[PDB]
């Protein structure tokens, strides 16, 4: 299942295509596999509204506001490791989902249906 | 120029407070209802996560203190309830033609499997279970409902794996030396525990898991006398375990279909249960715990040791199960020793006295009352000790007696090791894509 | 002790904590809870 979450930084999401498929595979043990099916469905909930529909490591046309602990991005990429510098976004979260429903998903989804 | 990316990533590493189930393996208490239990070589080891635990706060204890309670109250459900005995019962001493001197011969009354029916026999009991009122009373018919336990089940320790429920993972460190607590660095998950063992006991665990090099002490706050100080013992002790009585147990029926056992009679010897316990070995113990606690209290400590001070016998002395038998051993020839000032401080058996009690009350839940079968034959069970209680009583001169009461301390005893963390996987990292 | 006139002195046996001993008892009841067949 896991492996290699530890001493990486990046190169963990090289190998993010096993995360998922051993991932969800009385009536005190019934509490499980509702919401353990109730989790990977109120992601992918949010996620079909993010704009990336499936499963592709994807970008989408919303800005990075550089208010959110702007710290060499290229350099920070690679070296210094996940579990660290997500604390240092643990707090801008909740923003970000709004502004991933009104950028892309307020104006950009209503100007295909122009044609 | 920075344009947010969303991810699929692997840091999900948040508080779990969840639910679990189990990974067991007739039909004896543990019932086997849990799932065929797969070989799981998966302890994937990590590469340094530094991650530090808290046994004294987490939900396995409390889930698992919840789970065996209800559990063993389930097998409890279809046995006999055996309630009708309940009445003046009238005793005398053992006859034993003249001599001097933990035994009743019983007149006592009690229905037959018809209605009107009566039935006038004798049976035998113990001191512990029976209560002067020469009329003398049934010990717990105070508020109680008596009740007999199934003669087929085995109260004996059957191993359970869990497994973490689908979208969750267990956690453990193969790390070293913690004081309870620590920034474990290396690190493996597991979907599967190995087999712990349903072990019950007070003042001493037994049948369990072993150290690394040493003696392993855990608390909360040493300079808190109210805590209840866990030993981690090295090297296990052979404990020898006997209730040496020939015994005859006969059977009869109280009702319509309710069988009920009692004992007949015993074959002659009449003795005493009791425990062996190597003596050189014992003294070979109790120096590597003083060795820690110099360096815990003081290099001119003295650390002395007594018994419990009283309360129960459940809570004073050594609760104990034996092969369908519980027996409350006196342990006061283990808690007999000073050790001064922390600087320059075979062939033999020390033997303790034992007693036999047959009306237990588990977990101090009142009201429920189990009744314990006597077993024929002789008894006999070997057991290692692994873990011990002690308690800092409220110079430095020192004092400690063995403590116990609550069997959460057994369970965290052996649960240390094991942490499960939530799974929320999500990642916004920012590049330059755009578009 | 006399007076004109909703409560019932009761006399009343039942079982005790032991099978056999019986308890000879003394309660109060109202009207509306008691039936004649005293
Ligand atoms: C800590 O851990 C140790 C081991 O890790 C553990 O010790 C083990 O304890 C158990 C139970 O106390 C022991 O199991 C019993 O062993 C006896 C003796 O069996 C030996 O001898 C016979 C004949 O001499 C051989 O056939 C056998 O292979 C052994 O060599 C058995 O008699 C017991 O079996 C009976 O009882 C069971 C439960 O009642 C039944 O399931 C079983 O079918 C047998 O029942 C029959 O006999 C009963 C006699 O009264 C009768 O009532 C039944 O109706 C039926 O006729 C049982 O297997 C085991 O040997 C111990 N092992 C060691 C190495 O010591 C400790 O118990 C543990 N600590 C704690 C607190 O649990
Ligand atoms: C059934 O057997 C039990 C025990 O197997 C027995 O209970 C014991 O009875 C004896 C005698 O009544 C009690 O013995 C006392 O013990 C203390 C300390 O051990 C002694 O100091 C006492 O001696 C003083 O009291 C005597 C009373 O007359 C004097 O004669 C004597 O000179 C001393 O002043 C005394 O020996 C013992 O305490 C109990 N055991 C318990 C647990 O209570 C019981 O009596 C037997 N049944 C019958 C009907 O006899
Ligand atoms: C215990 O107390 C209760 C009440 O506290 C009592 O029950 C009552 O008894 C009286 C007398 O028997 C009943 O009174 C009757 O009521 C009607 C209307 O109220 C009257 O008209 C009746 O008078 C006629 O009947 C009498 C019968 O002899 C004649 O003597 C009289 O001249 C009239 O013809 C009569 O007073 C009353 O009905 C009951 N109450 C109920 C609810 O039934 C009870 O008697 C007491 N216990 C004992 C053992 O005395
Ligand atoms: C508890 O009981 C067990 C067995 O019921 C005891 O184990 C026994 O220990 C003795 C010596 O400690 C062993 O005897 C030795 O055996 C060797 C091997 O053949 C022999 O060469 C020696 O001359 C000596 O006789 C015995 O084999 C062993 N038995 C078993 C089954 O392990 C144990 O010592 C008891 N512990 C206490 C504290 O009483
Ligand atoms: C049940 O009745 C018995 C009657 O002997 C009580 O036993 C004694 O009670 C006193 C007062 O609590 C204690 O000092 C004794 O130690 C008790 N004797 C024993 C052998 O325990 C008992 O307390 C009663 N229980 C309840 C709940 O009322
Ligand atoms: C361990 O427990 C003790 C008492 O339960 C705490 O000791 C107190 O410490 C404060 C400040 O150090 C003193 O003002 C108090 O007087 C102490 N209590 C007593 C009863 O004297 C101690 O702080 C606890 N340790 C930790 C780490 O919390
Ligand atoms: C308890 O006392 C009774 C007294 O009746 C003993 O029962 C008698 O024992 C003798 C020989 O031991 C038999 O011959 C009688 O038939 C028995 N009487 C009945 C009614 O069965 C009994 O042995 C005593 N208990 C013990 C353990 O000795
Ligand atoms: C366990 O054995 C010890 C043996 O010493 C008993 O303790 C003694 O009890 C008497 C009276 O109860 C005291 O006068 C002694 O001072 C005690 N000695 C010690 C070392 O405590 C103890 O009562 C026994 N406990 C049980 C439950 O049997
Ligand atoms: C008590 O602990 C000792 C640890 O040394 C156990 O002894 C070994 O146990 C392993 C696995 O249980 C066996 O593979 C070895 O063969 C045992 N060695 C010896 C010399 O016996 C011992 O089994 C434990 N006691 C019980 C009753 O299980
Ligand atoms: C002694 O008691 C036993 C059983 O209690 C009995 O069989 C025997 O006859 C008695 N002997 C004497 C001399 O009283
Ligand atoms: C048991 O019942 C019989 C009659 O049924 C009676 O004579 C005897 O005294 C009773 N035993 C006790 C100990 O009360
Ligand atoms: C125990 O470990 C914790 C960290 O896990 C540390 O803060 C504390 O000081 C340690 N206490 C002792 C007595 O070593
Ligand atoms: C107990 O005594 C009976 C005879 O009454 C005998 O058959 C049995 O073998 C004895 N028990 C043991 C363990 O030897
Ligand atoms: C245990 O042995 C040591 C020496 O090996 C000795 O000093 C000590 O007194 C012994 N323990 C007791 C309680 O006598
Ligand atoms: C009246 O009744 C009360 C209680 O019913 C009693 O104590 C008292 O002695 C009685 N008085 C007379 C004069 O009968
Ligand atoms: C209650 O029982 C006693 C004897 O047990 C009896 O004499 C009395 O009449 C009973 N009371 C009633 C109201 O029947």
């Amino acid at each position: 299942f896991l492996g290699a979450a530890g001493s990486t930084m990046g190169a963990a999401s090289m190998t993010l295509t096993v995360q998922a498929r051993n991932l969800l595979s009385g009536i005190k043990q019934l509490q499980a596999r509702v919401l353990a099916v109730e989790h990977y469905l109120r992601d992918q909930q949010l996620l079909g509204i993010w704009g990336c529909s499936g499963k592709l490591i994807c970008c989408t046309n919303v800005p990075w506001n550089s208010s959110w602990s702007n710290r060499n991005l290229s350099e920070i990429w690679d070296n210094m490791t996940w579990l660290q510098w997500d604390k240092e976004i643990s707090n801008y979260t909740q923003i970000i989902y709004g502004l991933l429903e009104e950028s892309q998903n307020q104006q950009e989804k209503n100007e295909q249906d122009l044609l | 120029n920075l344009w947010v990316t969303v991810y699929y990533g692997v840091p999900v590493w948040k508080d779990a407070e969840t639910t679990l189930f189990c990974a067991s393996d007739h039909n004896v208490w543990a019932t086997h209802a849990c799932v065929p239990t797969d070989p799981n070589p998966q302890e994937i080891h990590l590469e340094n996560v530094t991650e530090e635990f808290n046994m004294w706060k987490n939900n396995m204890v409390e889930q698992m203190h919840e789970d065996i309670i209800s559990l063993w109250d389930q097998s409890l459900k279809p046995c006999v309830k055996l309630t009708p005995l309940c009445v003046t019962l009238q005793c005398t001493n053992v006859t034993n033609n003249i001599t001097d001197d933990e035994l009743k011969n019983c007149s006592f009354n009690m229905t037959t499997e018809l209605r009107d029916k009566k039935q006038k026999v004798y049976s035998l009991f113990y001191r512990l279970d029976v209560v002067q009122i020469k009329e003398y009373r049934l010990i717990n018919c105070n508020t109680s409902a008596i009740t007999q336990a199934c003669p087929k089940v085995s109260f004996e320790p059957i191993p359970i794996h869990y497994c973490a429920p689908a979208g969750f993972a267990i956690l453990k460190c193969k790390d070293k030396k913690f004081n309870g607590t620590g920034p474990c660095p290396s690190v493996s998950t597991v979907q599967c525990t190995h087999g712990i063992k349903p072990v019950v006991s007070t003042q001493l665990l037994l049948n369990g898991s072993l150290a690394e090099e040493e003696v392993i002490i855990r608390s909360e706050n040493i300079t808190n006398n109210a805590k209840n100080i866990l030993v981690q013992l090295n090297t296990p002790v052979q404990i020898n375990c006997t209730r040496p009585n020939n015994n005859t147990v006969k059977s009869i029926r109280i009702g319509p279909g309710q069988a009920f056992y009692y004992t007949g009679d015993i074959i002659g010897d009449i003795r005493q249960a009791h425990c062996n316990v190597s003596k050189a070995t014992w003294n070979e113990t109790l120096g590597k715990v003083v060795k820690q606690l110099r360096k815990h209290f003081g290099n001119n400590t003295i650390i002395r040791f007594a018994q419990s001070s009283g309360g129960d016998l459940e809570v004073t002395t050594h609760s104990f199960n034996c092969g369908g038998e519980f027996f409350y051993c006196n342990t006061s020839g283990l808690f007999n020793s000073t050790w001064i000032s922390n600087t320059s401080v075979s062939n033999d058996s020390i033997t303790l006295p034992c007693r036999i009690k047959q009306i237990i009350n588990m977990w101090q839940r009142i009201g429920q009352a189990m009744y314990a079968p006597p077993i024929q034959g002789v008894i006999r069970c070997v057991s290692n000790i692994t873990g011990l209680i002690l308690t800092r009583d409220g110079s430095t001169t020192e004092t400690f007696r063995p403590g116990g009461g609550d069997m959460r301390d057994n369970w965290r005893s052996e649960l240390y090791k094991y942490k499960v963390v939530k799974i929320e996987p999500l990642g916004v990292a920012p590049t330059r894509c755009k578009r």
